[PDB]
């Protein structure tokens, strides 16, 4: 589509040049559907997530589909993996649960990957 | 664990 990414980060206004929160360059990482972009410190993501979620079509916050059944209904149910921030229904998944868990929670895929 | 909604919550800065 029309997608461009931003060229600041949403949350402190410093483009990759200068992550105005931190004093440092720090790349941006950008929504694959609406262009967003944030510094992965000012998204508060580890070394680990932001390398993550430069490997596939990472979704922000508010663009974040489920992985599984491609909605973006029912944000009170929709996980995202602590290693690779995608999203899932807790309804999608087999067996479905109930609750968020305490601590992280990583999804299938990230688990058939690094385990 | 994060939803979007506690992710949300707790992102306040975003724009
Ligand atoms: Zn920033
Ligand atoms: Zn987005
Ligand atoms: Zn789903
Ligand atoms: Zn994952």
């Amino acid at each position: 589509g029309t997608v461009i990414p931003n060229n600041y980060c949403d949350f402190c206004l410093g483009g990759s040049n200068m992550n105005k929160k931190s004093g440092r360059p720090e790349e941006l990482v950008s929504c694959a559907d609406c262009g967003r972009s944030g510094h992965p410190t000012c998204l508060q993501f580890t070394l680990n997530m932001t390398e993550a979620v430069k490997t596939y079509k990472w979704q922000c916050i508010e663009c974040k589909s489920c992985i599984l059944c491609g909605t973006s209904e029912n944000d009170d149910q929709l996980l995202f993996c602590d290693d690779c921030d995608r999203g899932y229904h807790m309804y999608c998944l087999n067996p479905p649960v109930a609750e968020p868990p305490e601590g992280s929670w990583s999804c299938h895929l990230c688990w058939e990957l690094l385990k | 664990a994060r939803t979007k909604q506690t992710a949300r919550k707790s992102t306040g800065g975003k724009a």
